[PDB]
């Protein structure tokens, strides 16, 4: 297994759907601002809500924490709001 | 040309890791963002930078260099591109190097 | 300028394997055999090939290759000769290097 | 640039022993205790020298020599500048390194 | 040990009379034809019928597999000849 | 742990109080002869004489052998009369 909090993400990501595609569906581009933003994040949503590892890859991005990304089908604020409020 | 490589142990678990994978693994980040870990961990040169150092590289701020380092180590065990990351922290298998191949052929199967 | 080496796992046994012993085993060989192991695990450049590819360089059929490469294995575990298939494969070691002499002196015996 | 290292097995514990740490323990002896040192044991070139080679080179009797050998290696068992042998010897730890930094950095903590 | 088939045969080959010799004596140069050929394999088979784990040796190239070389006092195409007839 | 005999050093020499110095307070230059010697010798007992590890560094010099330098507030040739006479 791997040391530290993310000792076990081995187990759940094999499975994950987006695992062939480039970051760039998952991660804004550091500059990106109104609809590109949002039209990346619901396409990134699409294969999450179809995604078999979904419930593991929330509970990660939640409660071990990753602050960038979309996640579970979760966005970066989503996620913001739920933890921090 | 290939050997270059690193041992490692974190909290008792032992890692080798190639220089060529490392490569793999911050080819898949943005420029800044490779250029980011290479500085603040000493890759360039064996001496880290801080963050304020950096900053001053790329002409911004020190709290962006930090949400940098932050949204790099999200990428970095992204499901979509973590393979790259189980690559290298696994080089101590050689798989798929000269060496392994050569062996399985002495050794059979 | 003796530090090549490649960490390998094969069945999880592990290996440290250096190039300058791996030298010493290939020199054991013809030069075609050694060529042919060299070309068809990629130890030149990475690079497998393919048995035509390499029966390309030699003149040869694909075959031929192929029987050339099973003769260098019998050959390589051979009683004859097999103790430099004992000293590569027995890397990890570091029998008769200097670091192994030094850390023998600083302790003891 | 710094991964030249080694790998030996000295009564059953194993040793990762970096070019660049042994430098800094060499750095501790005098210039003719180091000298001593790198021809005894081969550091050089790989090839170890007798004691009369050695004193050829420095001008002295093989027993001298063998009397610098003994001085240096209670040199460097010394508590004064043991730690610089203590972290030669735990190489395989990757402490400070930047590969080391990095992946406490993916890990957390 | 080694993996695979071939894991025990340290336990043997360091006895093995041949351990100082040449291959050339155990294996045929790729040209070779006629009288060379013959008179190299007895030359290696008065050497295994005074080695002491020709037992050892025989049984791995006919049990584990070696194609090529004087193995256990047989010569190759003796060897082919028992194992497929 | 270390192999060989000096294989639990460790154990102690952290505790030393010589840790930080230069090797040269407890070790004679080569050439070094009359005043210089003696001087340097007491210099170092100095220090030994306020470790806390003192005896486990006699004890190690004596028992397990170390020929040079002042370990365990004793000069070489302190130890050399003690072990040979
Ligand atoms: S839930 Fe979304 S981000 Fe997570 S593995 Fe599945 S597709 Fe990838
Ligand atoms: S039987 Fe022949 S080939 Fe086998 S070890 Fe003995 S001498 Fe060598
Ligand atoms: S007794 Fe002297 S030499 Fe030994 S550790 Fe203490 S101060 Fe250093
Ligand atoms: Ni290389
Ligand atoms: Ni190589
Ligand atoms: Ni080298
Ligand atoms: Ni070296
Ligand atoms: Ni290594
Ligand atoms: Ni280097
Ligand atoms: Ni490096």
């Amino acid at each position: 297994q791997l040391p530290g909090p993310n000792a076990d993400i081995w187990n759940w990501q094999l499975q994950g759907l987006c695992r062939g595609m480039d970051s760039s569906m998952f991660f804004h581009p550091d500059g990106e601002r109104g609809r590109a933003r949002t039209q990346r994040e619901q396409r990134a949503k699409e294969m999450c809500r179809r995604c078999p590892v979904i419930e593991a890859c929330r509970s990660h991005a939640l409660e071990v924490g990753e602050p960038y990304g979309v996640w579970g089908g979760l966005s970066e604020s989503e996620r913001d709001l739920l933890l921090k409020g | 040309a290939h050997h270059h490589h690193h041992h490692v142990a974190v909290d008792a678990v032992s890692f080798t890791l190639l220089q060529d994978q490392l490569q793999s693994v911050l080819d898949t980040l943005s420029e800044r963002e490779a250029g980011v870990v290479r500085l603040r961990f000493g890759l360039t040169d064996g001496q880290p930078r801080t963050l304020d150092e950096i900053g001053q590289v790329y002409g911004v701020t020190r709290e962006r260099i930090r949400q940098i380092e932050s949204k790099t180590m999200s990428k970095l065990r992204h499901p979509s591109r973590s393979q790259v990351l189980r690559d290298y922290l696994d080089g101590s298998s050689g798989s798929g190097t000269p060496e392994e191949r050569l062996l399985r052929a002495i050794f059979g199967e």
